[PDB]
């Protein structure tokens, strides 16, 4: 369920690179491409695509989540003034079509209260990353998964991770 | 031969797609000729950022650009209309034997924007979000052929990208959201508050532990609808507490839009998920409760489905009920007492049917204990449409129907219940 | 000759993309590449190189071309404003050396007036569009054809359209 | 051994080819040594547009930079000198035997402005036009060699593009350019305006049908020339009338720059096409008329060239007239008059030939109707240079000589018509 | 020694593309590529990175030494304010490790005074031309030649060369 | 376990390697998941040019961030700590079978500054300078495994570059650099100026031709340090004169740190390089002198490495002289007399001995004539530690031992003399 091997009180927890969100999919658009040629797409990780998701709980407020954060990992706020591009190449098959789209990915960190080997509270915060794409060949009028467009719970397209560390008091 | 819509009133986003491009060339980026051995692309490298989105509405007053693009963003997250830092770029290297040529286009996304209101489209827009292209490659063109002339064709998209249609739900903004600070667990009671007179709302709630629920307001008036938010609970937790992420993306569970019939929902609802109630405007200055109950008996053989209490069935004859048809697969209910005196000896025969859809039932004798209510399964595989069989049920007594629906062929589903004797 | 199976009246006409110009196909300068090298040479489609060549007519001044080419296909005021990039690669074989230059290509736009199934008055406008790369293997000393060099008049190097629609009057 | 050059006076600008570097590394962006297996690449990025075109002349006061400059515009279209926004980059990946290096070098366009006057240059300017680069890669040096000390070369250019030399003649900008605005059909009299008085100018025109005209002044005083627009009549288009595209480019079809000299010319006009007629400076104060005729008869077998009316045949003996010669494959033609008295039966011996230049001749007798002119062909293929052959031709009768040169060793061409009897 | 063939007087001579300076090879910072992907670095020649290096002498001032070199060689106050970009691309082989350093080469240029047959003065100027890589693939806890990484003293990558000219008097 | 070191006392800035990145993913870019066929790549653009260096110290008020800075830069140059114009950038092609992930890190080269005194670091500075990333690539990761969980590790620095340690001695900046403008030819004597009373100081010289020196102070005293400094003379030149480049990097040679102790140093110099002697703190009044000479007979054989005046050798018995031990290689010598008359017959027995660290010695008669000092190799392989073997020495006769360290146990060196008779 929500039960962990730890002693009671408050802890940092970082859950990996490689998140992605629900329903966000396809927003940033896709490109097809046709019959052998190549297909680049890419984006800048700067400024206003990389202010964070806050989700705090009546014990954890945005600023303690980002100070605990920021302490133990890496500091979001200095790292995403300075712009880091990433890109992905996709290639069309012969006569054949292809259509490749683009998302954002994320760090999930996460502050929990446990208390009697029982997670009692989570907050979480999603930092921008980098980005992932997903592609598809396709024929006309060819019916498409709703699974590959759009995506109803955040998952973690790499292997989770739990990295922790104990919050001690003020 | 339109498609019957058998959703539920209210807003709905629905991305149709993606690689969109207007007729007689309007998007073209250009054209490269590119010789044998050689390689060359085109680029979209964001040394400016702007980007032109499309927009046409039905409706400038309600649905404007500002208000749809809201919308988009309750539905799908966007937030970037007029702007993007995402580059897109095409490279093709010509074989050996010929010279090639690429044509870029610019693309759209397509998302439209319904109003959605018994059983037509009232309102709509369509919003064209500027996307990551589209890259055709060809053989040369030979000498000369010879050019032949031709009429420009209408104004319109062509789709270049894959089908595709999402169909999203999202919260209408002209209604409250009203909050149950605390988790559910077994039993309820919800007061409906003076801050929120007349006008329909929505209330948002969530339960502690997964299981089967009985919904309803006051003596089952007036009829309510629920929803779940999309992508609810992934996220920020407290035990026994509502967490709310501010989702306004909601998929109709069941529910019926008529405020004057009698109705209770009978739902699975997830611990791990919010949900939302949507209470419609009711003509009444009475006050009401919504109560909610946790059913760990026969009632849990009724989800998901909303129960219909039919009350006016006093006399022999014909009877029937009309109420908007569940999409196929899902479920109506109808709970209903045989006219007569109960005396556990004189019977009527019984006719149950529908009109237009196809339908499978399966019909419930009801008895109250002081252990709740108890379902008596006793008859199984009934098929409505059309349906001649009759059965022989007590005067008095207390069935329901539960109907799963098979066939769409109406956006109305008419229940007929015939009495004889 | 400038016979038209049509009404009589005003028209617009595209006349496809592709279109280079007389006179001008070395003015952006070459580059020569040596022994297996590869050369690249490109460009960046906006303000001014993005201006396009209007040649009006006395019933079709540049207004009348702009606002007519620009209601029924591309708005080239709009487009024109947000930078496009281009590329070419030419690799040189061994021991060969490779000579390359750059030109722009053009869409070219026609107001076309039509009597008794006869073009009488024609305006013209040119709008930037990409470019074209020509190349040649060389030897030291030897001579080139002036035509490589050298448009006498304009030509395109795609198959040429004739894309219509009748212009209706204020 | 220098070329004779037949050019007309005017100005021209000579593309002298791509890829010019100076001497001594001047010109050097910078060596990449690149390790076997892996790459490197040397890149303009244009995150700067400025460039630095290099310009000399002989002449400040005329041939400035800004004007020469116009001039490069008038003839190829350059409108960008200190700027650019194209990219260039060099790839190089070194084979996996062994290191590589790669040498990149800025590089221009070759310009020559010349003022050409009378059989020599008068004015000369060089504009280096800043160009694409130029890159050479060889094997890894060895150690060490050793280091032999060099000399600095002399300063100037080298040319690693291939070979070119392409010629166009520009319009004089210090002359009026009259306009024709109506088509000419089969007859046209231009008067000659007193707003261009004296000083030479040009006067633009087209045709309505494709065909050969004779064009003169009055009493063929002055001579004129004519030049086609190049790339004219591709663009705008209006029935009868003509198109200004503002074409200062311009190909020199026939004429002389011996204004005192009596012609005319006979030419073929193309009607989707502008020609210039260039009238010179004349010291006379009286009126004249530029005549435009379309032929249908005989004198369509002058096309293209100018005629020269010879007029100081009235003795026996030996006579001769110097031109400018046309260029190899094009023509001069001369008219004149066997001296004494028509009487259809005295007789003269006519011996005609060239000093220096060869020239194949056909001789035409000239009878005018009352359907115009009509020409007899009475011999053909004459080889002018050192002919001693002669002919018997009757007294007083007209004759046309056309001759097109085959073998240019003089500027001038030198017609002697010797006369015995 | 420092025996030179040539008469008496003063000389700028261009020693040579490709020089390299002791003590500097690594300030620039390196990249450590795995398995099967390519590293690429580069860098961008304009204002604060092409600032030449200056080693006057008694008779040869710094302004003598610019306005001698630049008179006969190549401008660099001109040159260096227009940006230049060069990279480099290496591929770590299949399960091993790649280490990839950057530094600057230079033009080395010289005015020497002669007497005697004999260079009894030399100032010499180092102009920022384009950059050179060093690649190494190593193993965890491999010792590493010192020579790889630092360099004593200044030395020529490519030939070295001696191209003279003759200052003349004021 | 300790490795000794056995620096001479002063300043040194070690590069211990690229490649370093934090712990618990501080440094971590982020992580590409590239699917099988296609590539993916990380860019650091350098849109913006700013960097983060990281810096940690053990005495804040010298060794400042600042004042590292400025050390860093005396050796190796380092100039950018701030900002950054190199490029970096990661692709990576997944294969045709499987995915593939990239994960990029941002690196640090590590720089330590010490200040090392007597066999100890006093003073320790940390500077990490901003390097061009680490790229690891690994199969796609499969589900799901299971997440086990994991505290976090302590804080520090993981190196994924190449082993390095390259150690750099810089001049104190504290201390005055004093410049001998002419280039020493067979002798010198450099008079020490009242600007620089009292505090320690540098003396900047060179050579005109290569040859071995003898370099002291007078009477010896006080004992002096010789360095070079790298990279110098590769650059301008003046015949007979010293060109100083303000290199700040220096190789230390040879001498004692012990100013009390009496010493001369031979030295090999090389007239293409500039050198550094070190003169000490001296708690005397009394003017001095360092005196520079040329060496052309067998002194030579003493090169490179201070010769000890040993001066208190006046009874038998035992006798110990402590130094600072050379390194492995390296040479250090000792000048004395025995004890006793100078009558050519008296004689002792003489045992030479190190107590931890393993040198080889050879022992030289020393006879001053008028054509200066002769040496006389009498013992050649002398095994130094724990020596038993001994030898008779005349009396009143003078001896030196020139020992190379070979094996460095001890810090310092103890040489004993143990005289018997
Ligand atoms: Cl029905
Ligand atoms: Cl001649
Ligand atoms: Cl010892």
């Amino acid at each position: 369920s929500d039960t962990i091997d730890l002693a009671d009180g408050n802890y940092v927890v970082r859950r990996g690179d490689g998140w992605i969100l629900s329903r966000q999919n396809q927003i940033l658009g896709g490109s097809v491409i046709s019959n052998g040629s190549t297909g680049i797409v890419g984006d800048l990780r700067v400024n206003d695509n990389a202010i964070p998701y806050y989700y705090p709980t009546p014990s954890f407020n945005e600023e303690y989540i980002k100070n605990n954060i920021q302490t133990v990992f890496t500091n979001f706020t200095e790292a995403n003034q300075i712009p880091i591009g990433f890109e992905f190449s996709k290639t069309a098959p012969s006569n054949k079509n292809l259509y490749m789209y683009l998302q954002y990915t994320y760090i999930r960190y996460e502050i929990i209260k446990v208390l009697q080997h029982e997670i009692i509270e989570r907050a979480v915060l999603y930092v921008p990353s980098l980005g992932y794409v997903k592609s598809i060949e396709f024929n006309p009028g060819e019916k498409i998964n709703k699974d590959f467009y759009f995506l109803t719970n955040d998952k973690c397209i790499l292997n989770e991770q739990f990295l922790y560390k104990k919050i001690l008091e003020t | 031969t339109q498609r019957v819509l058998p959703y539920s009133n209210g807003l709905y986003v629905i991305n149709k797609g993606d690689g969109y491009i207007r007729t007689n060339d309007k998007d073209l980026i250009g054209t490269l000729l590119i010789e044998a051995g050689s390689s060359g692309s085109i680029i979209q490298p964001r040394l400016r950022n702007t980007t032109r989105p499309l927009f046409t509405t039905s409706n400038d007053t309600k649905f404007s650009q500002q208000y749809t693009e809201e919308r988009l963003k309750d539905a799908f997250n966007v937030q970037l209309f007029n702007t993007s830092t995402s580059l897109f770029k095409f490279v093709e290297e010509a074989p050996s034997d010929k010279n090639i040529c690429i044509k870029a286009y610019n693309t759209y996304e397509k998302y439209e924007l319904i109003d959605y209101q018994n059983g037509s489209i009232v309102n709509k827009a369509e919003y064209y979000l500027p996307s990551l292209g589209y890259c055709e490659v060809t053989n040369a063109p030979s000498p000369e052929s010879e050019v032949v002339k031709m009429q420009v064709a209408e104004d319109g998209f062509i789709q270049n990208g894959p089908e595709e249609e999402i169909v999203v739900g999202v919260i209408d903004p002209s209604e409250n959201i009203q909050e149950i600070n605390t988790a559910i667990s077994d039993n309820y009671t919800y007061n409906i508050p003076g801050i929120v007179n007349n006008n329909p709302f929505y209330i948002l709630f969530t339960v502690n532990t997964t299981g089967i629920y009985k919904i309803n307001a006051q003596n089952n008036l007036p009829s309510l609808k629920i929803y779940e938010a999309i992508g609810s609970g992934n996220r920020n937790f407290q035990s026994g507490n509502l967490c709310d992420d501010d989702i306004k993306a909601i998929n109709y569970i069941t529910g019926f839009d008529s405020p004057n019939a009698k109705s209770y929902l009978v739902v699975l609802l997830n611990k791990d998920k919010n949900y939302y109630i949507r209470v419609p405007q009711t003509s009444s200055n009475i006050e009401n409760q919504i109560q909610f109950k946790r059913e760990e008996g026969d009632l849990r053989n009724l989800m998901n489905s909303s129960v219909n209490i039919i009350d006016n069935l006093n006399s022999t004859g014909a009877h029937y009920y009309t109420r908007q048809s569940p999409d196929v697969h899902d479920y109506i209910s109808y709970e209903f007492t045989i006219p007569g005196n109960f005396n556990n000896k004189d019977t009527s025969n019984i006719r149950l049917y529908t009109s237009y859809n196809q339908g499978i039932g399966t019909l419930f004798r009801v008895t109250e204990t002081i252990d709740g209510y108890n379902l008596i399964n006793i008859q199984q595989n009934l098929h409505l449409l059309n349906n001649t069989n009759s059965i022989r049920l007590l005067n008095g007594a207390i069935y329901i129907l539960k109907v799963e629906v098979t066939e769409l062929n109406n956006y109305n589903i008419r229940l007929h219940i015939d009495i004889t004797n």
